[PDB]
């Protein structure tokens, strides 16, 4: 769809559209290609909808925190 | 840590629960044909449920308009299927003992 | 607004046409030709492309052979869901338009069923339903998860292609045809059979749905040919051979010979019409033969389509089954000959409805010279 | 594309008239009627389909040279 | 972050079908009304609008004959398909007035 | 009178022997629905599949078709013991 | 946090219920305590107007449809309990196998308009609220005759 | 020829040679490479680890054999009444036991075929050979006479199809394009492709 819940758009859409139109700059002759070309766009539309990173960055910090705190 | 991750997960196995038993739970203990389509309802219910979900993290309308679907669609599809049910019961011949229970 | 007219023209004339039969409903006319008719024109107005062109014909077709007001309308939302599943773009056109047809069909092979022929035909409705339901069930799950995992709805997925194989009958999910079409009525399963495959290639043609997999195909292919052979009852041969075509039609569809299939299907209704509506012993024969491949008739060239693409792919495996399998199924076709001449003195119903019949024995015979550029 | 398409269509009406007094037990030469209009239906229909095929041809060297193919003068001679 | 206030009265809202294409020839009216297109409509298109009444007319008359009410269904399908095809050719006159298709006799007829 | 093949077995025994499939039958949808969900579970469990070389798909349809066993043998073979 | 726990979590018991009694009767009573558990499930999500919905159209209606036909086509389903503890692990395993393992996601919370809604599935989305519309003529005219 | 005069077909040179010419100026292949994993099933270097690798192939046909006859014998006991033997216990060695002669059957046609292929050190269709003879004499161990010769063969021709219709075959007909001019004849004039056709993307399911 595209449309937000309240009004506007989605929580990610910009990033969707954003892949979108780099795979539509792109000229190769197979979607394939395209998508090989523009994946780090894919990245950041995966990153904004999951937080990943974030939450893998997180996960390190209370880690070593709780090293230090039981050392 | 995160009570979101915890209460995502635990929604995760009640929704996957809910459909497995609705698909198999008639089936496997062996029911009557209103028992499976009733069952059918739950899964088409804790699907249209999924898709709810989804809108709710997504913030998009694409699940709330698949869960309407599904909703009319599944509906309809009972309406038809009990219909069925009592045309075939009304046809039984004396000799059929549990006319209803295919998978006996 | 000028593109919603498009759309909009359609259910106008549908609703007018529903409301004027209901008005002008009475026992003088219970086959209603002149509804018959408005109906045929509305559906012209949805015609847009070449596929849409044969969606038109089928369905007229289909039309022409079903009686009463009810039936045909009941064919025009068949019609409807058809046109709507090819023109589909995500998950929610191909869940809609596949599962109003499934009601259509409910309602169709219900509506045509006598009193005494109500305790089988409502209970491989019943199973048909029940099988349906599960196959539904199964695409809208997997299809939230993706939906939840991707963000988008898109259409070129694993769901979708399993999805579309349950649609088409291939693998195994080909029962749910063999129980619900032996129990209804000859044309129900005769339109059913057919006109629903063109909106399924048609889909998985433009949306890129196809899969590296060999071996649904295969095994559609290897299971009808053998139960083809292995079946008593004349419904059950001609199922299965639909089975084991529509296999060897999914691996060439899989590989991008759009052209071939829906040629193939074109071919397929012709030679199918004449054998599912028997009345005599002679077009019968000419559709066995059609169905079977014989090089006079149209068939040949239907089968000649599919041979030629799977020539070029160059895959050997596929080549020695679909030998081996068209022999089996040959014997069948041939048991089917024998019945009819051989075995013993045949007396069939004169039932002189042959609407399209004639035509369809006759494009079988004739259309073979005009249609040979395409082989 | 075909020369013979019309000639085609008209044996081809006649094999339809003759075929359908058979199949329901008359003689070919019963309801003559018949025979003239499925003759010249079926010549007009062989006609038409030729065209058909004709323009799906021309649509077919329109976008092959398009997508990049080189065909020569003769080669667009071969699609009328 | 903050909701975005809405406006109950205005808010944004489009038709379900879209035609993707840029106007290839000269816009006339960027949004034509269905007067207006009826007024485009060409001679030869209202020509074949009055062939196809008649046909259906006769064609109408013809199956509704066998039974018994031809008169009616004569009438129903004359105006089924005059409809239909009076619908098609607004449609295509309001195409080429949007410049989506070619207008060279429409912007010379009405500049 | 015609010669004629003649048939290995008696009469009685024969008949007896075909009237060991006149047992109950169950219904069909009972297998069909469990088949249509494996199959389904099955078909997206195939996409993960690793690559086997042609030679070892060829061995294993060839002992899934020797494995395989009628409906119609265990029908008639079948016994409600232990 | 606790009471979005308990539905959660008794969702599955509910659904355990209707496969598990042998009763047609109380299989239906189970379904519409799980479809009000369902009801106040999406009501955590942020859903009002959507979980009214499935309230009205299941345990509003559907589920007099099937009481009716429950009561129409009454048998004696009270034969005999086969509930052997051994059939009751093995299902119980056959749903923790499936149910497990699966990509979760964190808990979001997504308030909801009507006036959005209404919108689009009368402007940008007419189509889908049309084709629904003839799919009930299509359930009308077939169960009815 | 189509004379009875001279022999029909006919001779090309061995000397002179053709110097290989593009099929078209650009070449876009829509066909993936084999994956890491088909060379690493494929490798039957090391014997033990090529049968524990190609193994739960068998191990699956053998367990939906099992489950398809256990189902069987399964619908037809009586719900109703009760049963004094457990369902289970009459069930289990049915699908054990067919998961575990496929099995060994499968292990039996891994392990020879790759102890063949190095104790050679040739690739060769006699190593499916005697692969599908050793697994059919293992089939067939006290069945009655016919059997003994007919599964060996029908075994070791398995392999044989494989090889000639998987491996061959392809290979053997790779050069053959169908589009612009025939592979042999580039003399011939035909319209020259720019780029070859795409008629699909790589698959991804
Ligand atoms: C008169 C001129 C006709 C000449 C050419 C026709 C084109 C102009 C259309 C003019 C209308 C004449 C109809 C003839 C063709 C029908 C096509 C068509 O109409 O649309 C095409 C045309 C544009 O689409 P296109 O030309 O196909 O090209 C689009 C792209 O190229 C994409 O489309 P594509 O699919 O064609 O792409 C190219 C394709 C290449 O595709 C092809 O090469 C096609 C080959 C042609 C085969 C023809 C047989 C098809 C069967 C359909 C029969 C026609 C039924 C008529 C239905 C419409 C009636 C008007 O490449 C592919 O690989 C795709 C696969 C295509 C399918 C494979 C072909 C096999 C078909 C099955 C054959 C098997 C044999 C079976 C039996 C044979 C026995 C001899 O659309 C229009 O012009 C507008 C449509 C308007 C129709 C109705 C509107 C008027 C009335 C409005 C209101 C109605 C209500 C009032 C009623 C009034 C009366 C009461
Ligand atoms: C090939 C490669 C493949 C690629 C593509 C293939 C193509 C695909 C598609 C192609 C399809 C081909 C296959 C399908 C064939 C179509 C089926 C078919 O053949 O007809 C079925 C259909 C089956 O009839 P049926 O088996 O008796 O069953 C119907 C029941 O009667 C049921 O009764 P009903 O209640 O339904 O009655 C309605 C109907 C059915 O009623 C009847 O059929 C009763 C008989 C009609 C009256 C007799 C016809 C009068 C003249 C016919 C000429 C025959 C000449 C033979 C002997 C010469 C006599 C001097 O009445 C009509 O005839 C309606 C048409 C109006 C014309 C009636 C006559 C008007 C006066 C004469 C017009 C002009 C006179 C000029 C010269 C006159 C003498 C030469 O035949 C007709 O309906 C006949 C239609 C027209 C009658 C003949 C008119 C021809 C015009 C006179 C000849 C002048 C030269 C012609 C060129 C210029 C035209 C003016
Ligand atoms: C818990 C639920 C229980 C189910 C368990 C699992 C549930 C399903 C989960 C997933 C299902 C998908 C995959 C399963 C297999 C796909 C078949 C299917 O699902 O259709 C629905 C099917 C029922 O459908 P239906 O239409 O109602 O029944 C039609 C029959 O008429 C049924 O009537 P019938 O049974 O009374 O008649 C059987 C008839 C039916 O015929 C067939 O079975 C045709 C199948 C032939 C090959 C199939 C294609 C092979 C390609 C496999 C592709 C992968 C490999 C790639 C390359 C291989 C190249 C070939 O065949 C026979 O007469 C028995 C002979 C067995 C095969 C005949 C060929 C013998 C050649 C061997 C030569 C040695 C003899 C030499 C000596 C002779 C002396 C002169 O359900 C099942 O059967 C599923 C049971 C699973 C057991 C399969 C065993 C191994 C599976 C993989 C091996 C592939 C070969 C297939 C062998 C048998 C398969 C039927
Ligand atoms: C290039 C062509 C080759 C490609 C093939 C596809 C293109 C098709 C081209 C020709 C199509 C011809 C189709 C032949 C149909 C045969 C005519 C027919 O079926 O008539 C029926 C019609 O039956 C009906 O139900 C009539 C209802 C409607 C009547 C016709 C509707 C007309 C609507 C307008 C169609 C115009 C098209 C609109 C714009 C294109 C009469 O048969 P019955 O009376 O039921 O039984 C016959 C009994 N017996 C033979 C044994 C004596
Ligand atoms: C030749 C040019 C003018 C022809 C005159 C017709 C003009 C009238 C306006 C159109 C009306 C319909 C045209 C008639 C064609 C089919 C009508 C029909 O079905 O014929 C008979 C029965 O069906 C048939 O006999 C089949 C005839 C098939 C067509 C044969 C006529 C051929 C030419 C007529 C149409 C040609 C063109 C019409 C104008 C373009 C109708 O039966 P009834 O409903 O009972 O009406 C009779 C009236 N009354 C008994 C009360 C006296
Ligand atoms: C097979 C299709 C299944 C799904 C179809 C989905 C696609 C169809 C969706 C549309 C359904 C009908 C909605 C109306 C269609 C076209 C829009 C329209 O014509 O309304 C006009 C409204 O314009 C008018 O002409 C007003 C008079 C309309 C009178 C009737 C025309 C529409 C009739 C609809 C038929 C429904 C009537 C009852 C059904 C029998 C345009 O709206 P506006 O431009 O925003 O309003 C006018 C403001 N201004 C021009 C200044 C910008
Ligand atoms: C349809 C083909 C199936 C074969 C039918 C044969 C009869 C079936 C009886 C079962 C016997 C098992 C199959 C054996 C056939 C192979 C022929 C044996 C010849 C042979 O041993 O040479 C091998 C190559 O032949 C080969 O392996 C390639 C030969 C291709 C087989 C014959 C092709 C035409 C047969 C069709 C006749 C009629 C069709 C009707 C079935 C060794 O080669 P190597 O490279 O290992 O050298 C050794 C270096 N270590």
């Amino acid at each position: 769809s595209g449309f937000g819940l309240q009004s506007g758009t989605a929580r990610c859409y910009d990033w969707y559209m954003d892949y979108l139109k780099c795979m539509d700059e792109s000229k190769a002759p197979m979607i394939t290609l395209r998508k090989q070309e523009c994946s780090e766009w894919l990245e950041d539309y995966n990153e904004c909808l999951h937080r990943d990173k974030l939450k893998l960055r997180k996960l390190l910090i209370e880690r070593e925190k709780n090293k230090q705190e039981a050392a | 840590h995160n009570d979101a991750e915890f209460l995502g997960a635990v929604y995760n196995f009640s929704i996957r629960s809910v459909f497995i038993t609705g698909i198999l739970g008639a089936v496997y203990w062996r029911r009557n044909l209103i028992t499976m389509l009733l069952c059918s309802e739950i899964a088409f219910i804790a699907c249209s449920v999924n898709f709810l979900y989804a809108s709710a993290y997504l913030n998009d309308m694409a699940g709330m308009l698949f869960s309407i679907t599904i909703t009319t669609i599944s509906a309809c599809e009972t309406a038809l299927g009990l219909a069925l049910c009592v045309g075939y019961f009304q046809s039984r011949a004396a000799n059929e003992v549990e006319a209803l229970n295919l998978l006996k | 607004m000028w593109e919603n007219l498009w759309y909009l023209d359609i259910l106008i004339n549908v609703l007018i046409i529903t409301i004027f039969g209901l008005i002008s409903c009475s026992s003088s006319a219970t086959k209603s030709y002149d509804l018959k008719g408005c109906f045929i024109i509305s559906m012209v107005g949805g015609v847009y492309d070449i596929p849409s062109a044969i969606l038109w014909c089928l369905a007229s077709l289909s039309i022409l052979n079903f009686n009463g007001f009810f039936a045909s309308l009941f064919l025009v939302f068949t019609w409807i869901s058809n046109l709507f599943a090819m023109q589909s773009l995500n998950f929610l056109g191909i869940y809609l338009a596949f599962e109003m047809q499934s009601l259509c069909l409910l309602v169709l092979g219900k509506i045509t069923a006598n009193e005494n022929q109500r305790w089988f035909a409502y209970r491989g409705l019943l199973k048909y339903l029940v099988l349906s339901l599960i196959a539904g069930s199964i695409f809208i799950f997997h299809a939230s998860s993706s939906y939840l995992q991707s963000g988008v709805m898109i259409s070129d997925s694993l769901v979708t292609y399993v999805f579309l194989l349950f649609k088409l009958g291939v693998a195994p999910f080909h029962m749910y045809t063999l129980e619900l079409f032996s129990v209804v009525s000859r044309h129900v399963a005769f339109v059913f059979s057919t006109l629903p495959k063109l909106s399924v290639l048609y889909l998985i043609s433009n949306s890129n749905i196809g899969s590296e997999c060999v071996w649904w195909g295969l095994i559609s292919l290897w299971l009808g040919s053998i139960s083809q052979y292995q079946s008593v009852f004349v419904r059950s041969i001609l199922l299965y051979s639909s089975v084991a075509e529509i296999g060897l039609v999914l691996l060439v569809l899989q590989e991008g010979f759009s052209w071939e299939a829906f040629s193939w299907v074109s071919i397929y209704f012709l030679s199918l019409s004449g054998v599912w509506h028997a009345n005599s012993k002679f077009v019968s024969a000419i559709s066995v033969a059609s169905i079977a491949g014989l090089p006079p008739f149209l068939g040949f060239i239907g089968k000649a389509q599919i041979l030629k693409s799977l020539v070029s792919i160059n895959l050997g495996i596929l080549i020695f089954s679909s030998i081996l399998a068209a022999t089996i199924s040959f014997i069948g076709y041939l048991r089917l000959i024998r019945l009819m001449y051989l075995v013993s003195p045949v007396k069939w119903k004169n039932n002189k409805d042959s609407s399209f019949i004639n035509w369809s024995t006759w494009m079988l015979t004739v259309g073979t010279l005009p249609m040979v550029y395409s082989v | 594309g075909w020369e013979y398409a019309g000639t085609y269509g008209a044996l081809c009406g006649m094999v339809y008239a003759i075929g359908s007094n058979v199949i329901s037990g008359r003689a070919w030469f019963r309801r003559p009627w018949v025979h003239v209009t499925s003759v010249t239906l079926s010549y007009l229909g062989s006609k038409l389909l030729d065209e058909v095929q004709d323009t799906y041809y021309l649509e077919h060297l329109k976008r092959v040279e398009r997508k990049g193919l080189q065909v020569t003068e003769e080669h667009k001679k071969l699609f009328s | 972050t903050w909701p975005k206030p809405i406006n109950p009265y205005d808010v944004p809202s489009s038709p379900a079908y879209h035609r993707l294409q840029e106007p290839s020839y000269p816009v006339i009216d960027k949004d034509p009304d269905f007067w207006t297109a009826v007024s485009n409509v060409r001679k030869e298109e209202w020509g074949t609008t009055a062939a196809v009444a008649a046909g259906t007319f006769v064609m109408g008359y013809y199956l509704g004959a066998k039974g018994h009410t031809g008169k009616a269904s004569a009438y129903f399908t004359s105006f089924l398909a005059t409809k239909s095809i009076t619908l098609y050719h607004a449609y295509n006159s309001a195409d080429r007035l949007m410049g989506f298709k070619e207008n060279s006799r429409e912007v010379v007829k009405n500049v | 009178d015609e010669p004629k093949h003649q048939i290995p077995g008696n009469a009685l025994d024969n008949w007896a022997f075909l009237r060991t499939y006149a047992k109950p039958l169950p219904d069909m949808i009972h297998y069909y629905y469990y088949v249509y969900l494996f199959g389904f579970f099955f078909v997206y469990k195939v996409a993960d599949f690793p690559e086997y070389s042609p030679r070892v798909l060829v061995m294993a349809a060839l002992i899934g078709s020797l494995f395989y066993v009628r409906r119609d043998w265990v029908h008639r073979e079948f016994k409600d013991s232990p | 946090m606790l009471l979005i726990y308990i539905m959660l979590s008794n969702i599955v018991v509910l659904a355990l219920s209707v496969v598990l009694t042998s009763s047609p009767f109380m299989a239906l009573m189970y379904s519409i305590l799980l479809y009000l558990n369902v009801q106040t499930i999406l009501w955590s999500l942020g859903y009002d107007f959507m979980a009214l919905i499935y309230a009205l159209v299941y345990v509003g209606a559907l589920a007099v449809l099937f009481l009716f036909v429950v009561m129409m086509v009454r048998i004696q389903v009270s034969t005999l309990s086969t509930k052997t503890i051994q059939s009751v692990l093995s299902w119980l395993a056959i749903i923790l196998i499936f149910s497990y393992g699966d990509v979760s996601f964190s808990f979001p919370c997504g308030a909801e308009s009507l006036l959005n809604f209404g919108t689009q599935l009368y402007s940008s989305c007419s189509d889908l609220t049309l084709l629904n519309s003839l799919a009930l003529t299509i359930a009308l005219f077939g169960s009815l005759v | 020829t189509f004379n009875y005069v001279i022999p029909y077909g006919g001779s090309s040179s061995y000397t002179i040679n053709n110097e290989p010419v593009k099929a078209e100026e650009v070449t876009v292949d829509f066909s993936k490479e084999p994956s890491a994993s088909s060379l690493k099933l494929a490798d039957k270097s090391d014997w033990i680890a090529y049968t524990f690798n190609n193994v739960p192939l068998m191990a699956t046909v053998g367990l939906l054999a099992g489950a398809h006859e256990a189902f069987l014998h399964y619908e037809r006991t009586p719900i109703y009444g009760k049963r004094t033997y457990n369902i289970i216990k009459k069930l289990a060695p049915i699908v054990i036991n067919k998961t575990a002669y496929a099995t060994l059957l499968g292990a039996i046609f891994c392990a020879t075929d790759a102890l063949y292929e190095n104790y050679s050190g040739k690739k060769s269709y006699t190593s499916g050979m005697v692969a599908g003879a050793a697994t059919g004499a293992v089939f067939a161990i006290g069945r009655p006479l016919p059997q003994p010769l007919v599964w060996p063969l029908v075994f070791a021709a398995a392999p044989v199809i494989a090889d000639l219709f998987g491996e061959v075959y392809p290979e053997s007909m790779k050069s053959a394009r169908g589009y612009g001019t025939p592979y042999g004849f580039e003399n011939l004039d035909d319209a020259v492709p720019t780029r070859n056709p795409i008629r699909r993307n790589p698959h991804h399911y």
